[PDB]
């Protein structure tokens, strides 16, 4: 099978700027390459096929080039409707897709505000403790969340989810949930979430003591 | 802080008529122009019509002139698109938007979720 | 005028069958090859199957071969995917797509791309049973205050299937709300949180209630979120 | 046995 590798994973740009997306094939696909655009919750849309032919109804600012193993999609002047995920696809040998490049709206840096929530007494009585850490309204997307329980670093027992860029302010927010049994939760006192982000000069930790809330 | 809720779409025979509605919540729309756009599969969003404030008129795209008409019910915070003499080429998702610029430069900051119109058979 | 309207998605238990439908209008269905392509939650696109305009040839990706069947009824302008022996890894939005049958006045011919797509149909393959969420407060305290802003919220845990909706104060509080995408837990049930930031000075006087709706189980829960002293 | 053959009329 022909593997398509797209780069960069994420491209952070502003309206008006030129965007250049790459797609590399593990072996020649001649000119049998297409590009697609996909927004959240929507089907993909064909932009370019046979490496350089623009589809009907696609704006002229989109153009494709390349042959063999290296391909480029260029947007000469990015516009707001172009922030989306872009995929390449080949039909030289069966049908494979790249793993996508997200074109996101650049804005200024905003460090996250950090908030921690204890498990509720109601949940505890039922047998489980969820501890939640919130990273609110930050940009860029990269951040690290570390959980510590009685000063010991946790792993394997948390899950994260992140919002899409906010429609008004283009920030992200992130939730991390740490899950323990009630028995394990009552073995420890201090529950802490430690957050790093390029906007923060030092890590921000928020913590509470079990049974002080 | 504004929500726009579209309704009225559906399947219609060529030559027939429907009326779309765009209902606003959380801002009195009386002071703002409200506009209709449409997006056929695979294409860019295209202008259809705008109703400015009452007595400042309505303006239309070439593609719908003489067939579609926009109107307002300010008391119910809703705008409408009456669509007559429908053709297969009118098949698209129809969107409404508020122009937040009361001087009508088109700062479209709030959008409806879209309603599908299909003209077939 | 091209439309592709899919139907037939939903929840299916492992090992069972489900048929998807894709009804075409606005083009000459019977002269186009048709494909199915799928997208698992948070993943990329994967070609599934292809059928010729006249139904004579059919091709499948290896992981569905012998379990899925592609077919079409040109008299009804409909494309079908019959999914048998389903597995959790089949969970995905399934799209039908028209083969980009391109030609020009120069005889140049091209194909094997996807020029129009259905809206997508979600198929969730899971042994989980329908279950509403347990709703718990995310109580505000000094440890959820930053500056003069406090955060509070509701954790909406252990439900199936998606989706759930959350509102605040019966819809009167919308500024500053973030409702996170659900995560699938190792148990096979989903969980998400909904948070809001508010002025910290309002914690003593303003009552904050989250309103949670899970339509598949008919769950409706109003949960008061009261402050704590962490 | 060619999955990339033209699946359309022409």
């Amino acid at each position: 099978e022909i593997v398509l590798t797209q780069s960069p994973a994420t491209l952070s740009l502003s309206p008006g700027e030129r965007a250049t997306l790459s797609c590399r094939a593990s072996q020649s696909v001649s000119s049998y390459l297409a590009w697609y655009q996909q927004k959240p919750g929507q089907a993909p849309r064909l932009l370019i096929f046979d490496a350089s032919i623009r589809a009907t109804g696609i704006p002229a600012r989109f153009s494709g080039s390349g042959s063999g193993t290296d391909f480029t999609l260029t947007i000469s002047s990015l516009e707001p409707e172009d922030f989306a995920v872009y995929y390449c696809q080949q039909r030289s040998n069966w049908y494979t897709f790249g793993q996508g490049t997200k074109l996101e709206i650049k804005r200024t840096v905003a460090a996250p505000s950090v908030f921690i929530f204890p498990p509720s007494d109601e949940q505890l009585k039922s047998g489980t403790a969820s501890v939640v850490c919130l990273l609110n309204n930050f940009y860029p997307r990269e951040a690290k969340v570390q959980w510590k329980v009685d000063n010991a670093l946790q792993s394997g027992n948390s899950q994260e989810s992140v919002t899409e860029q906010d429609s008004k302010d283009s920030t992200y927010s992130l939730s991390s949930t740490l899950t323990l049994s009630k028995a394990d939760y009552e073995k420890h006192k201090v529950y802490a979430c430690e957050v790093t982000h390029q906007g923060l000069s030092s890590p921000v930790t928020k913590s509470f003591n079990r049974g002080e809330c | 802080x504004v929500q726009l809720x579209x309704s009225g779409g559906g399947x219609v025979q060529x030559g027939x008529s429907l009326x779309l509605s765009c209902x606003a919540x959380x801002x009195x729309x009386x002071x703002x122009x409200x506009x209709w756009x449409r997006q056929x599969p695979g294409x860019x969003r295209e202008x259809v019509x705008x109703x400015x404030x009452x007595x400042x008129x309505x303006x239309x795209x070439d593609s719908x002139x003489g067939r579609f008409t926009x109107s307002x019910d300010x008391x119910x915070x809703x705008x409408x698109l009456q669509x007559x003499x429908l053709x297969x080429x009118d098949x698209a998702x129809y969107y409404c938007x508020x122009x937040x610029x009361x001087x009508x430069x088109x700062x479209x900051x709030x959008w409806g979720x879209g309603t599908x119109v299909t003209v077939s058979s | 005028q091209v439309q592709l309207v899919e139907s037939g998605g939903g929840v299916v238990q492992p090992g069972r069958s489900l048929r998807l439908s894709c009804a075409a209008s606005g083009f000459t269905f019977s002269i186009y090859g048709m494909h199915w392509v799928r997208q698992a939650p948070g993943k990329g696109l994967e070609w599934v199957a292809l059928i010729w305009y006249d139904g004579t040839n059919k091709y499948y990706t290896d992981s569905v071969k012998g379990r899925f069947t592609i077919s079409r009824d040109n008299s009804k302008n409909t494309l079908f995917l019959q999914m048998n022996s389903v597995r959790a890894e089949d969970t995905a939005v399934y799209y039908c797509a028209r083969d980009a049958h391109y030609s020009d006045s120069s005889g140049y011919s091209s194909w094997g791309y996807f020029d129009y797509w259905g809206q997508g149909s979600l198929v969730t393959v899971s042994s989980a049973s329908t279950k509403g969420p347990s709703v718990f407060p995310l109580a505000p305290s000094s440890k959820s205050t930053s500056g003069g802003t406090a955060a509070l919220g509701c954790l909406v845990k252990d439900y199936f299937p998606e989706p759930v909706t959350v509102s605040w104060n019966s819809g009167a509080l919308t500024s500053g709300v973030h409702t996170f995408p659900a995560v699938l837990q190792s148990s096979g049930l989903y969980s998400l949180s909904s948070v809001v930031t508010v002025p910290s000075s309002s914690l003593g006087t303003q009552t904050y209630i989250c309103n949670v709706n899970h339509k598949p189980s008919n769950t409706k829960v109003d949960k008061k979120v009261e402050p704590k002293s962490c | 046995v060619d999955p990339n053959a033209n699946p359309n009329v022409d």
